[PDB]
């Protein structure tokens, strides 16, 4: 540390280096609930989490109960230990509440005043955050597994919806259009994800074992089908020997991660679909529904956090190296989300907990001359062989 | 625009059923919405100028177009009345024949 501080003060190293090094060290030090609980509002499993992109203060949660909960993550108490309290909820008393489990919540990418929700009740809903009233509602023939709004598109406001139907659907919130379908897939579409680099490029994953990249401006059909063997454009390509149930672009958009029920994670070049041949080993993935997982941002290494049964596995994206297993939950983890500002990970599970994983690099320090106001050696940490 | 059956259910029926003067207020609103949605979906891909929108391509002289309502002659009225009182028209209204 003191070396980094000296090098920064003297301009020997760019201020980038201390910042990225310490961010990486913090990710390596994640510990369960060290400073922080999250308030138990849900009665069911936590299907989905989304941290607000503007300030990172607020987290939406959706669950198998159909409830949507909005949490405040900032410690506005003066204590070193605190609870992330629920600001407000769309509970079962609300008229517009979802009838069946809520499978994706996403903030509007450009300000916090609106958010979107989807559910196995075959709806996509648009919510006014200040009032928690729906502004628009879209209905579908089939249960929605996933939806996404483009994180970078200013030009268009399209929601991609993946359903049990074989056709991807696109809803235009500006016009209210929901007629536009993409017709290339053959089974249920389990994950959809817009490129963070390009306004118009949508990745889609399906139980047909295919990941397809689309340019939604075109009348032409899809661009690229990912072939895990690298050899041919559509006739037989598969990304996994199983269902493909999760997508995550890397934070630069240059690669796409995919996870599937073959228990493998695979890294792809997003500009042409080449399998980069990074091998992570067995990544346990039994999930028959979409799996949400996340990369880090702003670290010296790009990490990926992936549900691994009841654990969260951490890998280095490019090296394939398994770094740690975060070992908290009692049932399968369904989502995790990364707070980029402070390198804190939140995780939802079918055990109904939301758990915070927080960098725990060192303890509060005593003064040895104190009587009892020290940083206490609690007797729970003591042996008792007598 | 999706598949034809879906398009018919989402636009053709709602927009048609709100053109009637006996359409209920909910139908009139639903039609107005569906027409706005359809018009916004097709707009980028349909380019349509009218002659009133652009005076560059000359101008036509004025058109007077009128509808003249004629009467049936008495024998024509008999023939028509006897046909609508016919059992062929009964078979038509009873669904035994196509209209």
């Amino acid at each position: 540390m003191l070396g980094f501080l000296s090098a920064r003060q003297t301009g020997l190293e760019d201020p980038l280096r201390l910042r990225r090094a310490e961010s990486t060290r913090r990710v390596l030090g994640l510990e369960l609930n060290k400073d922080r609980d999250v308030e138990r509002i849900h009665g069911g499993g936590i299907n989905t989490l989304d941290i607000e992109p503007v300030e990172g203060r607020y987290m939406l949660s959706g669950g198998s109960d159909g409830v949507i909960v909005l949490y405040d993550l900032e410690n506005s108490s003066r204590q070193s230990y605190y609870t992330c309290k629920a600001v407000c909820s769309i509970g079962r008393d609300h008229p517009d509440v979802h009838r069946y489990s809520v499978e994706t919540v996403q903030w509007y990418p450009h300000d916090t005043g609106m958010f979107t929700s989807s559910s196995f009740d075959k709806t996509l809903k648009v919510w006014d955050t200040n009032t928690l009233q729906t502004a628009d509602v879209f209905n579908f023939e089939e249960t929605v597994y996933s939806h996404h709004m483009s994180p970078v598109s200013t030009k268009h406001c399209l929601v991609a919806v993946g359903t049990r139907g074989p056709k991807v659907q696109l809803c235009d919130l500006k016009s209210g259009s929901c007629s536009h379908i993409l017709q290339g897939h053959r089974q249920e579409i389990l994950a959809v994800s817009w490129s963070p680099r390009y306004d118009y490029i949508l990745a889609t994953a399906s139980a047909d074992s295919r990941v397809k990249l689309w340019d939604v401006r075109r009348a032409s059909g899809c661009l690229i089908t990912l072939d895990q063997h690298n050899g041919a454009v559509e006739s037989a390509n598969t990304a996994h020997n199983g269902k493909v149930n999760g997508l995550c672009f890397t934070s630069d958009g240059l690669h796409l991660l995919t996870v599937g029920t073959d228990n493998r994670m695979r890294l792809w070049n997003s500009s042409n679909g080449e399998n980069t041949l990074v091998n992570y080993g067995k990544v346990c993935n039994n999930s028959k529904k979409g799996l949400k997982f996340t990369v880090s941002c702003g670290c010296s290494s790009e990490f990926v956090f992936v549900p691994y049964g009841s654990t969260i596995a951490v890998y280095t994206v490019y090296s394939g190296e398994q770094i740690t297993m975060l070992k908290g939950h009692y049932k399968t983890v369904d989502c995790c989300v990364f707070q980029s500002n402070f390198q804190e990970l939140y995780s939802g599970s079918r055990d109904c907990n939301i758990l915070a994983w927080v960098p725990s690099l060192y303890e509060p320090v005593p003064d040895d001359d104190e009587t009892t106001t020290k940083s206490q050696l609690n007797p729970a940490f003591e042996d008792a062989w007598s | 625009l999706g598949t034809l059956p879906v398009f018919m259910e989402q636009f053709s029926v709602p927009i048609t059923m709100g053109g009637y003067s006996n359409a209920s207020p909910v139908q009139v609103k639903t039609a107005y919405k569906c027409a706005c949605v359809l018009r916004d979906t097709i707009n980028p891909y349909l380019l349509r100028r009218m002659k009133s929108d652009v005076k560059m391509s000359l101008s036509l002289p004025d058109k007077n177009e009128q509808v003249l309502f004629c009467r049936l002659t008495d024998e024509q009225h008999k023939v028509y009345q006897n046909f609508v009182d016919s059992k062929e028209v009964y078979r038509i209204l009873n669904g035994e024949m196509q209209i």
